């Protein structure tokens, strides 16, 4: 599950340009020249009325996404596998994945790299009518953690930020699995007992 | 005191009826049958704007300061993975984690192909 | 097709259709003998 | 009427300055707490918009002025009560409110914010 | 199942002589599966392996 | 130098059980909201709920067939004889047993074993008036026996030190907060309701679907009585312009014009309506329109209604037969029993000027919500709601059954006037006869709801279902049993819809609404359970020394300041409009409010008020400083950054507070409150599970359901106890491995497992993905073994 | 700016009453004011041909809030105070005392 | 574009704002019978095509200039039926069945596919597996065993 | 409940040495680790064994029906 | 399909082969040409002065877009807007103020003390996925 000195020095490079990223997004969206800072009072009243429709904090959540995204696919294409400390095929969490025998390279990055952004019904993390994302986080505030995006791996641990965002995507699941009327029990029963 | 299309009597306080509905020359209060008109009152006017998002159109959202709408070919999934399609064979794969059935069953992994555009859905 | 009495007892058509049906149930469907049921343990060396 | 019990008329009223000249007039109404003592105030420091400072035994005090209902009943003599203030119905000129302000304390970052 | 969420059937009781040995002489009370593990990524157990060894001596 | 078990101090304790207080408070403050809420039934200011409920459901009249015989046209009015029946005060007794002579003291233990319930008696002083207090009669009825809560104002255990309690057949660190009853521990399950004292702007497509032109808008406010009985007001924006007060009598609906309800409150005119709603924003053609179609509309259906009498009348004439208020009681008296009863009950009875104040605040929030200037309040979200707890439930449900049992009087009254006549009110003899000839058992009516969870009432309280208010209290284990007393569900009636958003777990529950625990499939976001730091309100105080703060603060009087609207700032407390400001000066009393608040210095401001701020915002939330301090509000510890002292929050105030989680986050001038430790924003099982922060998601969340599955410890008193089935762990053992708050609940007490040498391998071919070995040797030496 | 106070009354003799926008009356009728004896409520009560004036002091606004009017002058620069109680007036008719029958049908 | 309207004195108050609103977003200014909109998605597998939100094939034929009238497709089984007949239809129900297995990268053989369509369309008609299609079946026996 | 007889995974008494551990965590005042050395417990099987025993019979043995009060 | 065979699908579509002839701008124009264009689309603003004289004047005001901005977006011409305006819109409008006349004439409000439509297993529903 480690990696090496090298190796965990490449994610730590990658990831700190994630912080100026949710900003970034966040003044393309609003249409804003010169990227416009994070404090601006025509940016912070831009945000709000991309808070209260559904199309324009839609249009947000997928630029941001695909941003903090590329971040983590590279993250990710960096440190595994020429950065991991124990290698293939020694490396039996590496080779379980490969061999096909048990997971994949995405439950692999989760562990040693990062979680990624946490993606709620298509979109981001569920916002407040105050322009809050958790009462920790600043109203209508332009950066990647915020919007549900995980610097953290499993390795390593997960801030309480990142662990609430986590419980909201992990549960999301679990609701869909719970609210699904359509069974395929019927269908096949009335096409068996004409085609017997 | 008058506002807008309403009238309303300076003793008593109570809305006072249409002049069209009640007879000619001579209007008066249900409450006190005070003595009313003047004739200085005026025919009143009201204007009413549109709620302005009544008319939801194409062409008012590419109105309203803000990205109402994302570019056709400018559209991009989920972070990529080194996991090799099995349609094309292209090493480059758009993901999205989800935990579908039980919190006892593993999670499941939900692949794009960024080539051709092959959904592929694995749990292992 | 009978009137309301102060659930009533089933009738012949009632016999046919209790649930499934007499045809579902213990036709097109049946328990049997010779059989057995038992939790599933894994086994390599079978 | 007659009712509620324990009231009684008030027979005896003091004058008002009333003229409304014109180098012209000015009337003022002022609201303030309970806590403190009008006797014992003989000055009042005030100017024009919202900004006010006032401090009266350890306690701060704002007076709050706004431009913009009420009806004011000045009396004409004490055995006439009170009649409706009018010139040609009147309103007040100046417009304060009197309101307790406390000094929130700055947050000492270096005591609180520990690595 | 631990206090990580990896629940499991007990497939077998075997035998200590048949168990794998441990350079200290130990073996196993239970035995977990490996392959467990990629899917679940119940990494708590794993710190918790280490912790509880750390303890214990 | 480490974070270690205690060994020498944990036996110490099993030997000697404490005589002074309890070890583990945590403990006992895990089952505070259930204790809690049924000792406010008898305990308390103003003599508990029970003592207020039987003096809001007042007297029960009913008239003898006798005449006058006076030398006349009073004869024909003349009704006969008065009888007015009430009661004046409820008390309980703790469990005793008499043998009709000298009574016992009756013990958990014993009702255990006898497989009986835990019962106490229920007296009530029945007042029986005759022509309105000319003769009054008084009886001490015995109504049945009432099934007492443990470790409550009305248990033998409350007292009880851990020494005590084992000296009692009983835990050393015994909770309670259950009910015995036939041997079965059932507890009442807390439920989510809507905020009390708030108009809630919300959009529904249920509103449209009902009547004729009704659109998706309208405003809903839960006004509760000093009683905790609810009556909740609607309020309808129908597409002609029309606005309808919508509200529950018995178990059927009614609608009448809001101008109507408005003019049978107070005295007023059609202009003192428009400056109560619309404020200096006269110009607003919207609110010109809207305003002019209620006034004008009013006039055309009822131009005969020209004062506030003539209104009264006309609304008592039409529910003279529903509200049964009958048949010497007057059309004015029947139409303010209606407004009394109905109307905004939160503010009560001689506060009809504060109730005509909300109505109009309600109306501009209404056209507010049309026009768009308001986004809709969300009901499913944790800042528009707060929990009914089991004792303030058992108290409501008591109400109704001595409700019931003063119409059962009447009945047998009117029984006897229908036929033999018999004899009249003023023998002790008659009323006696009555009074055995009537069915007073309300301790079975009582003992049938926590044995059913069906709830049975003429009214059906505020609540939607009918059953599943009480459940077993599970003791297979003791995670599973203490999850009980924290667990909390939005509703039988919301498990039965296809919307998803009731389920997701949303920001707003930070601190408050575990977000790990929670059952996985169908109650998924459904069966939630609180925060291990969360607590929720019993009561209120000190409520009424907070207007003069704020008047002195500079809040304008809503009596003479007559401007309203989301341009200007609404001051409330606990629903009470009482004056008006500026949003400017709306944040700084907000702000120095929680200042003196912290502060132990101001005597007439608890540290448990909420102060919800709303700050005015583009097509946000309605604004307003809405104040709370009442009763089921969700309260949670923070360090407020000055002073560095302890702090109290709600769900509804922390939607627009800064709270950072760690104190090396607190970022400047964008911060005012910091957490504890981010475990408060945990269950107790969630913060059990050794290091969640490194395991994925949905493990976190399978492990709660797992130690609520397991074979561990369900007691140490099961020589004493007679339950359907247990699970007993043998060989319990502490572990090396754990969060220090296991200590800080006992759970060594209860031991739900074992240490085991795991080794993760794949060797003997039988383990795969969903299989695990078990060593033969160890299994023979005792290991897992359980009974 | 440090405006200068004159003199200060602490008895009954100007008052303030608020009834609704737009309120014009005969102005030739009187008001009555009434008083009771920690804090005095007024009642204001007036007359007149067709209508009848009743206004009453708020008992929350009362004990917390104290009402005073001032005259100023441009020249002198000082303010004759005077406090004056802030009644709430309501306005009935000729149309009011109407009713029907306690119990109808 | 600016219109005076004149109402009688007994009409008093009315919400004309309102009652413009709704009016003006039930008006169509131009409509082509039973299609709501003509979208442009990207070219599928190499095929230039437009997709309609709406089925009216004989409008469409007037549009021979800019569409290929031979090559028409829609999902709708019975409209296609309607048109073109039952073996357009045997077509339509294998293609749409189809998509159905391959948006959830489902692969099933074509011979299944093919006998369930020839099973709808045996009748010359457009038959469901259910009471409906059944009533022409020659046993009763196995008609009990159903419903 | 008691103190098992016998460490689960090789089987060396342990039974004998829970009283006698207390003795060395009480009266000698030594520490958790070096109080089960001096009991003669080096794998860390036999070591967790004493060190995690709850010992519930002492909980257990305070309600006795054969005894009054 | 196989169920119901339905004539009534919930999202009708049609496939059109466009021809190599046939521009990308022209096949935009084309979509335009036959998309469904409401007269809320081309409306910017309405304002509606209602000035009561000797009769209730309504003068009402469509404030549309640019001419070339709607021509470009929805392929429609001014004269198209005239001929909707003159013929459909103001026949529509008519009758939805004499239909609103008559609601108002019909019922004065709602019937007071008389009963309205209310607004709106159990331990199987209450089971986890173990359960
Ligand atoms: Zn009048
Ligand atoms: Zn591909
Ligand atoms: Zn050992």
């Amino acid at each position: 599950l480690r990696l090496t000195a090298e190796g965990n020095k490449w994610r730590t490079d990658i990831l700190k340009t994630s912080v100026d990223t949710g900003r970034e997004a966040a003044a393309e969206v609003t249409n804003l020249d010169k990227d416009t800072p994070a404090d601006d009072p025509e940016l912070l009243k831009r945000l709000q009325e991309i808070l209260r429709d559904n199309n324009k904090s839609g249009i947000l959540d997928a630029v941001t996404s695909s941003k903090v995204n590329a971040i983590t696919s590279q993250v990710v294409s960096k440190c595994v596998p020429d950065g991991t400390m124990k290698k293939f095929p020694c490396n039996s969490m590496q080779a379980m994945a490969l061999s096909g025998a048990k997971g994949s390279n995405v439950n692999v990055s989760q562990i040693m790299c990062l979680l990624g952004q946490q993606a709620l019904e298509g979109r981001r993390v569920p916002v407040m009518v105050s322009g809050k994302t958790l009462p920790s986080f600043k109203p209508y505030e332009t950066d990647a953690m915020a919007g549900g995006y995980v610097k953290g791996r499993f390795y390593s641990g997960i801030k309480p930020q990142e662990y609430y965002f986590h419980c909201m995507a992990g549960r999301e699941g679990l609701i869909d699995t719970a609210v699904k009327t359509s069974r395929s029990g019927y269908l096949q029963r009335c096409l068996t007992k004409q085609l017997e | 005191s008058v506002v807008g299309s309403l009238i309303f009597c300076l003793d008593c306080g109570d809305l006072l009826e249409n002049p069209n509905a009640v007879l000619g020359s001579n209007v008066e209060c249900s409450q006190c049958k005070a003595i009313y008109p003047k004739s200085q009152f005026s025919n009143l006017k009201v204007v009413t704007t549109t709620a302005d998002d009544a008319f939801p159109s194409s062409l008012r959202a590419k109105k309203s300061v803000v990205k109402t709408s994302l570019k056709k070919n400018e559209l991009k999934d989920g972070a990529t993975i080194k996991e090799k399609c099995p349609q094309c064979g292209n090493e480059e794969m758009n993901y999205h984690t989800l935990q579908l059935r039980s919190a006892d069953e593993g999670a499941t992994v939900f692949y794009t192909c960024t080539s051709c555009g092959y959904k592929f859905r694995t749990n292992n | 097709k009978a009137q309301g009495r102060t659930v009533p007892i089933p009738g012949v058509k009632q016999a046919l259709e209790k649930k499934e049906g007499l045809f579902r149930k213990h036709m097109m469907g049946k328990r049997v003998n010779y059989a057995a049921r038992s939790v599933i343990s894994p086994d390599p060396n079978i | 009427f007659s009712i509620p019990d324990g009231f009684k008329k008030c027979k005896h009223l003091k004058n008002f300055p009333l003229n409304g000249d014109n180098k012209q007039q000015q009337v003022w109404l002022i609201k303030f707490p309970s806590n403190v003592d009008i006797s014992k105030l003989k000055s009042l420091p005030v100017d024009f918009e919202s900004s006010t400072t006032m401090t009266i035994d350890k306690h701060d005090y704002k007076i709050m002025d706004d431009t913009d209902n009420m009806t004011l009943l000045v009396p004409s003599e004490s055995k006439e009560s009170l009649k409706i203030a009018s010139t040609a119905p009147l309103q007040f000129d100046k417009v304060f409110s009197v309101s307790e302000t406390a000094k929130i304390p700055a947050i000492d970052y270096s005591k609180v914010r520990v690595p | 199942s631990s206090r990580h969420g990896q629940k499991g059937v007990c497939s077998r009781k075997w035998p200590t002589i048949d168990m794998p040995f441990s350079e200290t002489g130990i073996q196993p009370d239970i035995i977990i599966n490996p392959h467990a593990f990629p899917s679940r990524m119940t990494i708590g157990m794993f710190v918790e392996s280490l912790a509880g060894k750390a303890g214990a001596l | 130098r480490t974070a270690d078990f205690r060994t020498l101090e944990r036996e110490s304790r099993f030997i000697n059980p404490p005589k002074d207080k309890s070890a583990f408070p945590l403990l006992q403050e895990a089952v505070q909201p259930h204790i809690g809420s049924f000792n406010a039934l008898t305990e308390g200011p103003d003599g508990g709920l029970l003592n207020l409920g039987v003096k809001d459901i007042g007297e029960k009249v009913i008239f003898d067939g006798k005449p006058l015989n006076s030398e006349e046209i009073s004869n024909s009015g003349y009704l006969g004889n008065k009888l007015s029946v009430s009661v004046e005060q409820v008390s309980i007794a703790k469990p005793m047993s008499n043998d009709s002579a000298v009574e016992r003291k009756v013990y958990p233990s014993e009702s255990r074993q006898r497989l009986t319930s835990y019962r106490g008696k229920l007296l009530l002083k029945l007042k029986w008036s005759v022509n309105n207090g000319e003769e009054n009669l008084f009886e001490v009825r015995d109504c049945g026996g009432l099934p007492v809560m443990l470790q409550s104002n009305r248990c033998h255990l409350n007292k009880m030190s851990p020494y005590e309690l084992v000296q009692h057949k009983e835990e050393s660190d015994e909770i309670g907060g259950y009910f015995i009853v036939n041997g079965i521990e059932k507890l009442i399950r807390m439920l989510i309701v809507q905020r009390r004292n708030h108009p809630m702007a919300i959009i529904r497509p249920s509103f449209a679907n009902r009547g004729a032109s009704y659109s998706h808008y309208g405003i809903q406010i839960r006004s509760v009585r000093p009683d905790q009985t609810s009556q909740t007001n609607v309020l309808h924006y129908l597409n002609d312009g029309q606005v309808t007060f919508r509200f529950s009598w018995r178990k059927n609906e009614y609608l009448v014009p809001v101008v109507m309800i408005l003019k049978a409150l107070c005295h007023t005119s059609d202009r003192e309506i428009f400056d109560g709603i619309i404020g200096n924003d006269v110009k607003d053609s919207f609110l010109t329109d809207r305003l002019e179609l209620l006034l004008r509309g009013f006039k055309k259906r009822y131009p005969h209604l020209q004062n506030r009498t003539q209104v009264l009348q006309y609304l008592g004439d039409k529910f003279r037969v529903v509200f049964q208020a009958s048949p010497d009681q007057s059309d004015l008296e029947v139409g303010q029993e209606v407004l009394d009863r109905i109307v905004l009950v939160h503010l009560g009875k001689d506060g009809s000027q504060d109730k005509f104040r909300m109505l109009l605040f309600m109306i501009r929030k209404l056209y507010s919500l049309v026009a768009g200037e308001c986004s809709p309040d969300n009901p499913d979200a944790t800042q528009h709601q707060e929990v009914l707890l089991g004792g303030f439930l058992y108290g409501m449900i008591l109400k109704e059954k001595i409700d019931e049992y003063l119409q059962n009087i009447i009945a047998q009254v009117r029984m006897d006037i229908n036929r033999g006549m018999a004899i009249n009110f003023k023998d002790k003899r008659y009323m006696s006869r009555v009074l055995m000839r009537v069915n007073e058992n309300i301790g079975s009516k009582m003992q049938y709801f926590l044995s059913t969870g069906n709830l049975v009432s003429q009214s059906g309280l505020d609540l939607q279902q009918v059953s599943g208010y009480t459940v077993v209290a599970e003791k297979i284990n003791f995670y599973r049993f203490i999850s009980h007393f924290r667990m909390v569900h939005r509703g039988s009636f919301f498990a039965q819809l296809k919307t998803t958003t009731v389920r997701k777990l949303l920001p707003e529950s930070w601190g408050f609404l575990c977000p790990v625990h929670t059952p996985d499939g169908s109650p998924c976001g459904l069966l939630n359970h609180f925060a291990h730091k969360c607590r929720i309100s019993t009561q209120q105080s000190d409520v009424s020394r907070i207007p003069s703060i704020l008047y002195s603060l500079g809040v304008a009087p809503a009596s003479h300041t007559f401007a309203a609207g989301p341009s200007l700032c609404c001051v409330q407390i606990d629903g009470k409009i009482i004056g008006w400001v500026s949003h400017e000066q709306g944040k700084i009393i907000a702000d120095t409010l929680r200042y003196w608040k912290v502060e132990g210095k101001t005597p007439g401001l608890p540290i448990d008020l909420e102060i919800g701020y709303v700050p005015p915002s583009t097509r946000g939330q309605y604004p307003g400083l809405y104040l709370f301090g009442g009763h089921s509000r969700m309260l949670r510890p923070v360090r407020y950054l000055p002073l560095d002292k302890e702090d109290i929050v709600g769900p509804f105030e922390q939607v627009y507070m800064n709270i950072a989680v760690t104190p090396q986050e607190i970022q400047n001038n964008v911060h005012t409150h910091v957490e504890f430790t981010p475990t408060n924003i945990l269950s107790i099982l969630a913060n059990l599970t050794p290091f969640s922060d490194f395991n994925q998601s949905p493990r976190n969340m399978y492990q709660c359901q797992m130690g609520k599955q397991t074979m561990g410890t369900p007691g140490v008193a099961l020589c004493h106890r007679s339950d359907n089935k247990l699970y007993r762990l043998q060989t319990g053992q502490t572990p090396i491995v754990k969060a220090n708050l296991y200590d800080d609940y006992g759970m060594d007490n209860f031991p739900n497992g074992f240490n085991a040498v795991v080794a993760v391998i794949s060797y003997t071919g039988y383990d795969m993905d969903d299989a695990m070995i078990i060593n033969k040797s160890a299994d023979e030496r005792g290991f897992g073994y359980g009974t | 700016s440090e405006i200068e106070i004159e003199s200060v009354q602490d008895q009954p003799s100007v008052a303030v009453g608020s009834f609704f926008k737009g309120f014009r009356a005969p102005s030739d009728t009187t008001f009555d004011l009434y008083k009771k004896k920690e804090k005095d409520e007024f009642v204001l009560h007036g007359e007149n041909e067709r209508l009848e004036y009743e206004g009453y002091t708020d008992s929350s606004s009362q004990a917390s809030n104290q009402y005073v009017v001032g005259l100023f002058n441009p020249e002198k620069k000082s303010i004759q105070l005077y406090k004056a109680p802030v009644l709430v007036s309501k306005v009935v008719s000729k149309s009011s005392k109407n009713l029907r029958g306690p119990k109808i049908k | 574009c600016e219109f005076k309207l004149e109402l009688a004195a007994d009409t008093e108050k009315l919400l004309m704002v309102n009652i413009v609103e709704e009016i003006c977003r039930k008006s169509i200014i131009r409509q082509i019978p039973h299609i709501d909109r003509c979208v442009h998605p990207e070219p599928e597998n190499g095929k230039r095509v437009l997709v309609t939100e709406g089925v009216n094939f004989q409008a469409m034929w007037d549009q021979e200039a800019f569409i290929d009238v031979d090559g028409i497709t829609s999902n709708d089984v019975a409209a296609v039926l309607k048109t073109y007949g039952v073996e357009a239809a045997r077509n339509t129900i294998v293609n749409e069945i189809n998509n159905v297995f391959s948006r959830y990268a489902i692969s099933v053989s074509f011979r299944h596919l093919d006998l369930i369509a020839d099973m709808m369309t045996r009748q010359g008609t457009y038959l469901a597996f259910n009471r409906q299609g059944m009533e022409t079946s020659t046993s009763s026996f196995m008609k009990m065993s159903y419903e | 409940m008691i103190v098992p007889v016998r460490c689960f995974s090789c089987g060396k008494v342990v039974g004998d040495k829970w009283e006698s551990y207390l003795n060395l965590l009480q009266e000698d005042e030594l520490d958790e680790g070096t109080a089960l050395s001096r009991l003669g417990l080096k794998r860390y099987c036999c070591r967790r064994m004493i060190l995690t025993h709850v010992d519930l019979i002492e909980k257990f043995l305070r309600y006795n029906p054969l005894e009054k009060r | 399909i196989v169920m119901t065979a339905s004539a009534a699908i919930k999202t009708p579509q049609m496939t059109l082969p466009i021809w190599n002839d046939v521009s990308d701008e022209q096949a935009d124009t084309f979509c335009k040409s036959i998309s469904k264009v409401l007269l809320s689309e081309v409306i910017d603003k309405v304002i509606v002065t209602e000035t009561t004289g000797t009769a209730r004047s309504y003068v009402i005001h469509m404030r549309f877009f640019d001419n070339n901005e709607y021509s470009e977006e929805y392929d429609v011409s001014k004269e198209e807007l005239q001929n909707v305006i003159s013929n459909q819109f103001i026949h529509l409008l008519e009758a939805a103020i004499v239909k609103e006349i008559k609601k108002q004439k019909r019922t004065t409000g709602p019937d007071i003390g008389v009963a309205v439509p209310r607004l709106q297993n159990s331990k199987r529903l209450e089971e986890d996925n173990d359960e």
